[PDB]
């Protein structure tokens, strides 16, 4: 009979960080708390993805519905006019999918609609009615997701986007940390929940989707994607929350961006850019917009990464770069 | 500085808060 050991083994209780996720709906936030889970937990078992397939499902056929409004506004004709018809059967189809079955029917409408050259010419255009940035990444699989047995991948269920209208709590560990992320998804709560989330906060974490800039500004906007970034981004960096966290800035969406800035100017986010309109130049200008909202003490800088969040190498790299700052800040 | 159970917007509590 040989005695236990102790219960703790010699261990002690993990220091807790508190990260605030923060950033304008679309901005990667749902991505990095996915990337969280598979980095520095288990990833997304079978199941856990089995149940994104209706996520998935209900993400393409939104996206390609976006894509046919759109040329009905932009006055976007089809390339063939039988398509109209594959049109109005998919408003008619467009919730058979919701319990996670895609009929050949639906898959084919979809599939014609998107190899439609108006269609097409419509989504190059997707700037102007603010298309979101995984509608291609679905509907140029559309075979693939469109098995009767279909699983998502692991980047699959990255892609997915969901209703996030409140502040989520999520949990992981990293460097023997026990790391408490809330992405603060929604605009509205209660005040004491505001309260307890923002108390304690030892990092911000910023999101901005850089290739936002040439998005066209809507009805509902006062100011262009960018600029509404920016302004949430002035209102938290010098809130008296947040005199002395460390706030990093995740300049997201950088293959986007990259692509982007080939064929589009950043003279339509800001209109007085003069230099060039290349990636490293405009990418920098970016960075500049953003920290020079920071009027802190000198001592408190903002750490800026630039960053793809749907790459999980890169967010991995990126991440473990902050870890080690918020170490040397502790 | 209402009720705690008042629902706020993101930018009413960062200005009440400042
Ligand atoms: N190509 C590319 N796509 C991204 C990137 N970040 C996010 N996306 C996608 O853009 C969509 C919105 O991202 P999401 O994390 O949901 O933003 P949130 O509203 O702040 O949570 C999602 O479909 C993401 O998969 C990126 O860095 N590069």
């Amino acid at each position: 009979l040989v005695p236990r050991g102790s219960h703790m083994d010699g261990e002690k209780a993990a220091k807790e960080v508190k990260l605030l996720l923060l950033g304008a709906g679309e901005s990667g936030k749902s991505t990095i708390v996915k990337q969280m889970k598979i980095i520095h937990e288990d990833g997304y078992s079978e199941d856990e993805c089995k149940q994104y397939k209706v996520v998935v499902y209900s993400n393409t056929i939104q996206s390609i519905i976006a894509i046919i409004r759109a040329m009905g506004r932009l006055k976007i004709d089809f390339g063939e006019a039988a398509r109209a018809d594959d049109a109005r059967q998919l408003f008619v189809l467009a919730g058979s999918a919701e319990e996670g079955v895609m009929t050949s029917e639906l898959a084919g409408v979809i599939k014609r609609l998107w190899r439609d050259g108006g269609v097409q010419a419509c989504f190059s255009r997707s700037r102007e009615y603010q298309l979101n940035d995984s509608a291609s990444y679905y509907l140029n699989d559309l075979d693939r997701i469109s098995q009767t047995n279909y699983i998502p991948t692991q980047q699959d269920v990255l892609r997915t986007r969901v209703k996030t209208t409140g502040i989520v709590e999520t949990h992981f560990t990293f460097k023997e940390l026990y790391f408490k992320m809330f992405d603060v998804g929604g605009q509205r709560s209660e005040r004491k929940k505001w309260i307890h989330c923002f108390e304690g906060v030892t990092a911000i974490i910023f999101c901005v989707a850089l290739s936002d800039y040439d998005l066209v500004l809507a009805e509902d906007e006062e100011m262009n994607r960018m600029h509404e970034s920016m302004k949430l981004f002035d209102s938290i960096c010098n809130n008296k929350w947040f005199t002395d966290t460390s706030i990093i800035l995740f300049l997201n969406k950088k293959d986007l961006f990259e692509e982007k800035i080939k064929r589009s100017p950043l003279t339509i986010c800001y209109p007085e850019y003069t230099g060039s309109n290349t990636y490293e130049e405009a990418a920098a200008y970016i960075q500049c917009q953003f920290e020079d909202l920071n009027r802190r003490k000198d001592t408190k800088e903002v750490y800026t990464h630039f960053t793809c969040a749907t790459d999980t190498k890169n967010v991995q790299f990126v991440f473990d770069a902050v870890t080690d700052v918020i170490i040397k800040n502790n | 500085g209402s009720p705690g159970s008042e629902v706020v917007t993101l930018q009413q509590f960062l200005e009440e808060s400042n």
